[PDB]
């Protein structure tokens, strides 16, 4: 049989003596594994980006959860955060000053841009990968997320869900001020509210093969757009994709909100009471809950 | 990480060193838009 691989990637760093993080990881990975089903020739590859202490923590957690109930083949892979940081830095350096807390350009922030250059980091034998936060709870078979790759229109390189708070309405304030009629930062269904990075379908082939996407990674393109949008953030990859998503929405297959149902309401209580609801509304059968900003996930 | 700057101007992080003023989203007041 022709073995078929599926690839997931999760950041899992600074996890020793971080019980809140370990408990989140535990909820995410047990729900993922309990509900996953794959055909006999298929293998689920779980990539973790970790320094050595967190690798040990993850191995202890994983042994308790593997092999999975459903009995399919599963392979665990660790990537050294230090090695990845050095590979990312040349590509990612020029964007750091716009999207990291706060300035300027520190190695410690480089790893938060991993997804933007994932196609240069993962070996060519990996054509596609799904990057996932560890503060998720899976309500369906993760295998189903992979069929969304099929719905990418020509030119789209990444699948990503909208941001469900008005954080980008706030971030794009000046651009919105100077452009009253803009959709930039407005709520759906017709506004561009920006993106959330908790669930991302990184089509590595399409990223590698896009002239547009490659250009946007260039220092001078990053700088021109950040200037145009007066953009400053501290959320890393999420901010960069949000920004280039304003200029080039063709690059992104927008996932339905049910694939990344964000629970965080921090922005509601910081100046956005009125409009908050229009950003936060998500209806349909939930597939993944995302307990962002440390928000308890319900049961 | 850093805490988001509740001000409309300046950096992404609250108490941005290069920021002197704080423009608060409508309905809030203070040096951190508290009230
Ligand atoms: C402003 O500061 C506050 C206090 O620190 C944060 O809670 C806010 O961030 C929350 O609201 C906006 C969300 O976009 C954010 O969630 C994202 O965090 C960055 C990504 O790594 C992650 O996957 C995504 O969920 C959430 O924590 C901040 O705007
Ligand atoms: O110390 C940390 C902080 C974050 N993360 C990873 O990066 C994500 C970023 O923050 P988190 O999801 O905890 O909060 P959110 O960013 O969703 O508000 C987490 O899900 C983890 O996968 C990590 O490995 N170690
Ligand atoms: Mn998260």
């Amino acid at each position: 049989v022709v073995p078929v691989d599926y690839h997931l990637l999760m950041m899992f760093t600074k996890a020793e003596h971080n019980a809140p993080l370990q408990a989140k990881a535990r909820v995410a990975l047990s729900s993922l594994l309990r509900l996953a089903k794959f055909e006999a020739h298929e293998v689920l590859n779980l990539h973790f980006v970790s320094e050595e202490a967190s690798r040990e923590v993850a191995k202890a957690l994983l042994r308790e959860l593997l092999p999975p109930a459903a009995g399919f083949k599963c392979k665990v892979i660790f990537h050294d955060v230090a090695v990845l940081t050095d590979k990312l830095f040349p590509v990612v350096e020029a964007m750091q000053k716009y999207f990291s807390a706060g300035s300027g350009t520190y190695y410690s922030d480089s790893i938060f841009f991993l997804s933007v250059a994932m196609h240069q980091i993962m070996p060519k034998e990996i054509p596609r990968i799904i990057q996932l936060d560890l503060d998720l709870k899976y309500k369906t078979n993760i295998r189903e997320l992979f069929e969304e790759f099929d719905n990418f229109l020509p030119g789209a390189v990444i699948g990503i869900a909208r941001e469900m708070q008005p954080v980008y309405r706030h971030t794009f304030w000046q651009f919105r001020h100077e452009n009253p009629k803009t959709r930039v930062g407005d709520p759906p269904p017709e506004g561009l509210p920006g993106f959330n990075s908790g669930v991302m379908l990184l089509n590595l082939e399409a990223m590698r093969q896009s002239p547009l996407y490659s250009h946007l990674l260039e220092p001078s393109w990053v700088q021109q757009l950040a200037d145009k949008y007066h953009f400053r953030g501290h959320l890393g990859d999420q901010d960069f994709f949000t920004m280039i998503g304003m200029e080039h929405p063709e690059l992104f297959h927008v996932l339905d909100c049910t694939w990344n149902r964000q629970l965080c309401t921090w922005w509601r209580d910081h100046g956005y009471s009125d409009v908050f609801q229009a950003y936060f509304r998500c209806e349909g059968h939930v597939k993944i809950y995302h307990g962002n900003c440390n928000t308890p996930i319900p049961e | 990480q850093c805490e988001s700057n509740p001000c409309l101007n300046g950096g992404s992080c609250k108490d941005d060193i290069n920021s002197y003023e704080c423009w608060c989203p409508f309905g809030f007041e203070g040096k951190n838009c508290e009230l």
